[PDB]
């Protein structure tokens, strides 16, 4: 009830969603993605090119801050330095909370960290 | 008369040829100045990339 339809757009960096699914505030849209398959690089992708509309959807919101949350469930050795690098390309780790979880770190907070 | 005649043949040649060279000698001095202007475009952007990138890093960093 709290809830009501979101409208504004934001630009993914990648073409094909803000035109086929439209991706707005409130919104879900996974990433489906194989093993075998990277997750990794597409992931970053959407980061670092994570921006609002001006004025292009017919406003802005960047009028009040814009930051990032990110939260691992298990990751290696790659993948724990190529998420942190991609971070100083956003230009966020002063604005953004990490709750990083690694598979060296309990099993059991694969389930709690979320 | 005949001499004339093969003043002629030459003269016409000689300013065809003349003509096709010196807009040879115009068309890649033309591409030259659009690519050298084209080089610095690129260059432009880079260098405000670059210095937006840096102050917000040192924003974050303070």
């Amino acid at each position: 009830v709290a809830r009501r339809k979101p409208e504004q757009f934001i630009q993914t960096g990648i073409s094909t969603i803000d035109v086929m699914n439209t991706l707005v505030r409130g919104q879900k849209l996974p990433i489906f993605s194989g093993s075998g398959l990277p997750a990794n690089e597409i992931a970053a992708q959407i980061a670092r090119q994570a921006t609002v509309r001006p004025d292009l959807s017919g406003e802005g919101e960047k009028e009040e801050p814009f930051a990032v949350v990110f939260a691992a469930m298990g990751i290696t050795q790659r993948e724990l330095s190529y998420f942190i690098q991609e971070f100083e390309r956003t230009g966020a780790l002063s604005r953004s909370v990490l709750f990083l979880n690694k598979a060296d770190d309990p099993t059991i907070e694969r389930i709690l960290t979320p | 008369k005949l001499e004339a005649i093969l003043s002629q043949e030459v003269e016409a040649e000689i300013q065809a040829l003349l003509q096709e060279a010196e807009a040879k000698a115009e068309a890649v001095k033309r591409e030259a100045e659009e690519k050298a202007k084209a080089l610095l475009q690129a260059r432009e952007r880079a260098l405000e990339a670059q210095y937006r990138a840096a102050l917000r890093r040192a924003e974050s960093a303070g």
